[PDB]
């Protein structure tokens, strides 16, 4: 057994982490006080769920997580919420004033004065791990803390934990659920200094989660609560292999090995289905073929893009519920003969499939309905580069006029670090075109 | 705990700040003696932002009353909510400023500035975490303009990384005390350009035309004009004073609104603006259409004469947020020729479930528009009209100023006009 | 008030569509860089499809199907037909074609020579044509050495396809011609065929014993008006429309344009478009697509219709700009952004 | 169409299917970038005070 440390940075990171550990508990049958009846080994054990939870002599199963925010408002909810008893005060780090959606403020100004503290709190979790695998870092692209402080934490983690893997869960900025305007700057800044330090990054576009909540769950104007309970389902399905018995994606290394043939292109697209409104009378349960065929509609992609006009480099199918291999192969065959699935000539045209029998767990009173089977497809397509193009274009519209640059310079950043980051992105967009276009 | 320090200076500064503390005090359920009597917890959520918590659950506004003559501040103390302010926070002289910027900034005001800062410092030291300052004042007089800017110049020196937002009343010849107001105004503008982060520009003429033309008041008064500023000041602070999916402090608010350091002058607006047909329910379309109407704005500037850099809108009341998004997206997509196309998503919206006193729903408008150059152009025209003959300068040279400093203030704002011009094309 | 932007200043088709949209008083034009638009008249090459459909509340519509280049590129169409089971390599309406890359750069050079040597041995008509998308540059020859030596002297992808040695010749004149059919596809993937086509004819008598002079072999409207000496003799602008052409078919061969030609064309347009539907459809996409197509056909002396190429950014005949452009607005633009007949199109129903 | 590496346990199973075969900054440097930005803040704040001093 090998442990995995989760880190949550910024507002988005902390709330999404809250929605995830709430879900993990409902899946592993762990109650709000940390007790687990089905766990028969008290105070210890090397089970699969122990990769995310440690155990105390009293029987409490405590997450291996560290929440970090430069202002205490969002983390205070965690300190007084339903699952307050899980964590201890060490795991919750709060500053006094945030980074004002300013990358320079979260990286240089405020970050410099709290980094050594965060590391010490992470070292305290690492010392408990007999064989630490790596870290899972949740944050946002637009937030001054999620962007500015994450890139610094990553640079230092690559120094104190060299051989450890680092996976990202990044929130792509979407105007519908944002009141800020400088988010393109932060996103392109944080991706520039983090690229070499992240082994695999899953980007969720709020715009996508938004329309999935309005279209499938009939939410007219969704809250962050709605957006997070859904994003926690995807994350739960992407990490279930690490927490449950299995053989596919059993440690963080197998993510890069399975999904990232080229290092810089470590951004897999995620697709999930079904997503059914609980308020619904009663839905016709979709079969394996139907839910699998849905994994190729742009409607249930975490980032809106067109894979048909890109090339795949890898492809994982994670199933949860009543699913058997026979039905998986049948669906797969029928889809190749109807879809546009162009693989890169230097990669095998195939699919790695995992099946966990336990069906998706749903939050009581949440928006999602209980289904008998569900799937999550991770696919590395050059089509996700559309995302960067959108973002890189906005960056160009503002930077051409040097708008808002003073706020960043004023925190100690140099104006050259913009163009340097921007030219890095242009190189990333170029690597995506070299790999998928003819 | 993100506390704000309020400063009001001079006759206009205090009468506006006065009513302001009167309007938000009612919204937060604080009576004229400092006792809470509301029915909702949302009133106390962000209450420590503008109020200090004293003994016995008493809430004392965190405001500093400043003036060079005792008249106005006596009025506030005997006013309706006068007993709520801290007796120590009254810092006033006796000579007066004589509607002279020089006296407020160099001679008279200078003799009282240290003592005013001693109170500012006393309030800040108790702030668990200070967000920043806000000043109410006029620019055409002597105290709020002369000493007001003097205070800002000294607050940026002692608090260099704190936000300084101001509500500044600009002088118009139509609502004029003295002929030297363009002098006092031009001088204060350079200080705000240099040391303030956000300056809400309020033109008395616009306030007048709104009371006379729209509200249908045959003979308006500074009191009528201050009602509009009270309701507006309440609006642009609803974000800070009440909860919601916003969650932002002064520095974060300015980051998403000021793309260039010296161009931090906004045009506020309010809606509805109805004359006494006042009980008619107002729809979300009507609310939005007026909010963008120039006649609903208080800078006496036509927005269609310039372009918008950024726009913030705060909606108050129990309405359909789905219907708010639809309507806001409608105004943008119906007049996208007056927004700059090089700042994506430069129009944001926030909702607040608590409406102002006596309104089902309302909107508050914050426009960072290049059209504001028309304001500084009028002021510069009226300034040169007199400085070219050296008219009325003796009031200032007699207080120690030189013609050179005036010539500089002249060029300082002409630059401010050239800056606003290169971005309108 | 709908809004649109114009990114292609050279498009004569959508230059009138824009003029019509503005004449409606309900469509406002924006600068070519403003993203807050409803309709986009995009550029030909490198159109930024990735940036469409991300403006809250705005429903966006573009005039190019992403991936249609697979059908409008010389080397792309050939590869599409041979590899697509729906069309198969045994397609009977598409000239036996081969994709040839210059030797200075897969490639069907050897496969071409095999079918070339089989014909030369069987005394069959062995005259081929070489062409590419990078042309205004075409070479017709019956010797395999010239064709291959001509492509090596270039540097882009070429295609060698059989030259129709027995084309249908009009009278009087004894001249060649091609057919242009405009097919509009809306967002719902309905295939509307323009009731009005055109025939770009040659004003020179056909001569099969001299492929060196290419004025009587090529029917491009620019070649006839430059290198041909009988331009405008028989018809105006070397263009005969479906009324005069239908009357000639009934007088000479005792048949109609509907039964003799239009049926096949309607079949080709359907098979070509149904083939790539699952690849370019914007049915569940965050934006919507539509596109006008300019199919070019050939007619032999046995009244069999062959496919030459498909134009993704085609032009229209001077006499039909008004009727066609108006229809574009009725079924392609107003069908998504309604305003406040006898359709000029022929709907080709199919299974989606 | 081939199924390889079929693994089974009590909570599920996983396998692979093939349709077609193919054809850092050290700790020293980080402190420098950080302190360099702090130095540019101290100098930019100094110029403000020097301006106010004047
Ligand atoms: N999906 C999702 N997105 C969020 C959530 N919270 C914030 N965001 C997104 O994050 C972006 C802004 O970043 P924040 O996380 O709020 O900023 P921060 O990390 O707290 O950093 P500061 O600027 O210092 O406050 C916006 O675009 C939001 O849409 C959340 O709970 N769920
Ligand atoms: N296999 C073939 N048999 C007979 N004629 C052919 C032919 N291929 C091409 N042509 C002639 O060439 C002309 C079309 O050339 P092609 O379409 O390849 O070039 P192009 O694309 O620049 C013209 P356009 O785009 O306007 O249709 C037709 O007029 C036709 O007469
Ligand atoms: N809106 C408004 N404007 C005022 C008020 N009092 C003064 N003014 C304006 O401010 C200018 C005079 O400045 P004043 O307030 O007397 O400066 P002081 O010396 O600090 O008191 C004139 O242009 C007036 O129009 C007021 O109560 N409301
Ligand atoms: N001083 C400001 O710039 C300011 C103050 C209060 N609200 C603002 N805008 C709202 C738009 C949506 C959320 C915040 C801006
Ligand atoms: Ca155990
Ligand atoms: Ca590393
Ligand atoms: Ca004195
Ligand atoms: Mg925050
Ligand atoms: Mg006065
Ligand atoms: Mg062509």
């Amino acid at each position: 057994m090998r442990e995995c440390i989760s880190i949550h940075v910024g507002q988005a990171g902390v709330q999404i982490g809250n929605a995830c550990w709430e879900l993990y508990c409902l899946e592993h049958g762990i109650q709000p006080d940390g007790q687990m009846p089905s766990d028969k080994t008290i105070g210890g054990g090397d089970d699969s769920f122990n990769t995310f939870f440690s155990e105390t002599g009293a029987g409490k199963h405590v997450p291996r997580a560290v929440f970090v925010d430069l202002e205490p408002t969002v983390i205070d909810e965690v300190r007084t919420g339903t699952y307050r008893q899980l964590f201890h005060p060490e795991q919750l780090i709060t500053g006094k004033e945030d980074a004002a959606n300013n990358y320079a403020r979260g990286h240089y100004t405020i970050g410099k004065e709290i980094i050594d503290l965060v590391l010490d709190r992470i070292r305290k979790l690492a010392d408990q791990c007999t064989g630490l695998q790596g870290f899972l870092v949740f944050h946002s692209f637009g937030g001054g803390t999620g962007s500015g402080f994450t890139s610094l934490l990553m640079e230092r983690l690559s120094v104190d934990y060299g051989k450890k893997s680092k996976l990202e869960f990044s929130i792509y900025p979407a105007p519908q659920v944002s009141t800020a305007v400088v988010e393109p700057y932060n996103s392109i800044l944080t991706t520039h200094t983090t690229l070499e330090h992240s082994d695999c990054a899953f980007m969720v576009d709020n715009e996508a989660i938004y329309d999935i909540c309005r279209r499938n769950l009939d939410i007219e104007r969704p809250t962050y609560t709605n957006l997070n309970r859904l994003i926690s389902q995807i994350v739960s399905s992407i990490t279930a292999s690490l927490r449950f018995d299995g053989a596919l994606n059993v440690d963080l290394t197998e993510f890069q090995t399975n999904l990232v043939p080229y290092p810089r292109i470590h951004f897999p697209l995620a697709t999930y289905a079904p997503v059914i409104s609980a308020e619904k009378a009663y839905h016709e349960q979709l079969s394996v073929a139907e839910i699998t065929n849905a994994c190729f509609e742009p409607a249930n992609q975490m980032v809106k893009c067109d894979p048909r006009h890109g090339k795949y480099m890898a492809c994982c199918l994670l199933y949860r519920g009543d699913v058997v291999p026979k039905d998986v192969n049948a669906a797969i065959a029928t889809i190749k003969t109807k879809r546009s699935i162009q693989f890169v000539d230097w990669c095998p045209t195939g699919f790695k499939v995992g099946i966990n029998y336990q069906p998706p767990t749903v939050v009581p009173g949440g928006d999602l309905a209980k289904v008998q089977r569900a799937v999550c497809m991770l696919s590395n397509t050059t089509a996700i580069a559309e995302a960067w193009a959108r973002l890189d274009h906005k960056f160009d519209l503002m930077y051409a006029k040097r708008a808002f640059v003073h706020w960043y310079v004023g925190e100690g950043m140099e104006e050259g670090e913009f163009s340097e980051a921007r030219e890095d992105m242009a190189a990333l967009e170029k690597d995506y075109e070299e790999v998928g276009v003819d | 705990m993100r506390e704000i320090v309020h400063i009001q200076a001079g006759q206009c500064g205090n009468q506006i700040g006065a009513k302001f503390w009167e309007v938000i005090s009612d919204e937060h359920g604080i009576d004229p003696t400092g006792s809470y009597h509301g029915d909702s917890d949302l009133q106390l959520e962000r209450i420590n932002v503008y109020y200090n918590e004293a003994t016995g659950n008493k809430y004392v506004p965190r405001a500093i009353l400043v003036d060079l003559e005792p008249g106005t501040m006596d009025s506030v103390r005997s006013g309706p909510f006068g007993q709520i302010f801290r007796p120590d926070n009254f810092v006033f002289g006796q000579s007066g400023a004589g509607n002279n910027w020089a006296k407020g900034h160099y001679t008279e005001g200078a003799e009282l500035v240290d003592s005013v800062l001693d109170v500012v410092r006393k309030e800040s030291e108790s702030c668990d975490c200070l967000q920043g300052f806000q000043l109410t004042h006029s620019l055409g007089g002597g105290t709020g303009s002369g000493m007001g800017t003097l205070l800002i110049s000294k607050i940026r020196e002692e608090y260099p990384d704190r936000i300084m937002n101001t509500f500044s009343v600009m002088p118009s010849p139509k609502v004029s005390d003295t002929v030297v107001e363009p002098y006092n105004a031009t001088l204060s503008v350079h200080q705000l350009v240099e040391n303030t982060d956000e300056t809400y520009c309020i033109d008395n003429e616009a306030l007048y035309d709104i009371c006379f033309r729209t509200l249908k008041l045959t003979t308006p008064t500074y009191g009528d004009l201050n009602h509009l500023v009270s309701a507006t000041m309440s609006g642009v602070t609803t974000c800070l004073r009440f909860p919601g999916q916003l969650n932002a402090d002064l520095r974060k608010l300015a980051v998403n609104m000021v793309p260039f350091p010296r161009l931090h002058f906004f045009m506020p607006g309010f809606a509805p603006l109805t004359s006494r047909q006042q009980y008619r329910a107002l729809t979300v379309p009507e609310l939005t259409q007026q909010m963008f109407d120039s006649k609903n704005m208080m800078a006496a500037c036509d927005p269609r004469h310039g372009r918008y850099l950024t726009v913030a809108a705060i909606f108050r009341g129990r309405m359909s947020m789905k219907e708010v998004d639809e309507q806001m997206l409608n105004v943008q997509n119906k007049n996208s020729s007056y927004f700059v196309e090089w700042i994506p998503n430069n129009v944001k919206t926030a909702v607040c479930d608590i409406p102002p006193r006596g309104l089902k729903m309302s909107a508050t408008f914050i426009g960072n528009s290049t059209a504001i150059q028309e304001l500084f152009k009028r002021i510069s025209e009226q300034f040169t009209a007199m400085f070219r003959r050296k008219a009325f300068l003796h009031w200032y040279t007699g207080e120690g100023m030189d013609e050179m400093e005036f010539t500089e203030a002249e060029s300082n704002m002409n630059d401010l006009v050239s800056e606003y011009q290169q971005y309108q094309d | 008030m709908y809004t649109f932007v114009v990114r292609d200043e050279n498009s004569s088709v959508y230059a009138e569509v824009s003029r019509l949209l503005l004449a409606t008083g309900q469509w406002k034009r924006l600068r070519k860089d403003n993203p807050r638009f409803n309709l986009m008249l995009g550029e030909r090459n490198r159109l930024p499809f990735g940036r469409l459909g991300h403006e809250p509340g705005l429903v966006q519509l573009v005039n190019y199907y992403r991936g249609a280049d697979k059908l409008c590129r010389k080397a792309s169409l050939v590869k599409l037909i041979k590899t697509s089971p729906e069309l198969s390599e045994s397609c009977t309406w598409f000239p036996e074609s081969y994709v040839i890359y210059p030797t200075n750069l897969t490639d069907e050079r050897e496969v071409f020579l095999a079918a070339y040597n089989r014909r030369r041995e069987g005394r069959e008509g062995n005259v081929w044509i070489a062409k590419s998308s990078a042309g205004a540059g075409i070479l017709i020859s019956s010797e395999a050495s010239e064709l291959l030596d001509f492509i090596d002297e270039q540097g882009q992808v070429h295609v060698i396809q059989k030259y129709l040695e027995k084309p249908l010749l009009l009278e009087p004149g004894h001249r060649k011609f091609d057919i242009r059919s405009w097919v509009l596809v809306d967002h719902l993937y309905n295939i509307y065929l323009y009731r009005e086509g055109v025939l770009r004819t040659s004003s020179e008598p056909y001569n099969s014993a001299n492929f060196q002079d290419k004025t009587c072999h090529l029917t491009n409207h620019c070649i006839q008006k430059e290198y041909s000496k009988n331009y405008g003799r028989y018809e105006e602008g070397n263009e005969m429309f479906f009324e005069e052409f239908n009357q000639y078919l009934m007088d000479a061969l005792n048949t109609t344009l509907e039964n003799s030609i239009l049926l096949q064309i309607k079949h080709i347009i359907r098979s070509c478009l149904m083939c790539i539907e699952p690849a370019i459809s914007t049915k569940h996409l965050h934006y919507q697509s539509f596109q006008l197509f300019g199919f070019d056909f050939m007619v032999d002396e046995e009244l069999k219709v062959w496919l030459i190429e498909v134009n993704g950014a085609p032009a229209c005949a001077q006499k039909l700009y008004a009727e066609l452009c108006q229809g574009i607005v009725d079924v392609a633009i107003s069908s998504v952004f309604p305003l406040a007949p006898t359709s000029i199109f022929i709907k080709l129903h199919h299974h989606h | 169409m081939e199924v390889i590496e079929l693994n089974k346990c009590t909570s599920g199973q996983s396998f692979e299917v093939i349709l077609k075969p193919p054809s850092d900054p050290s700790l020293e440097e980080i402190q420098k970038k950080l302190e360099a930005a702090e130095e540019r803040r101290k100098y930019q704040e100094a110029e403000l005070l020097k301006h106010l001093a004047e």
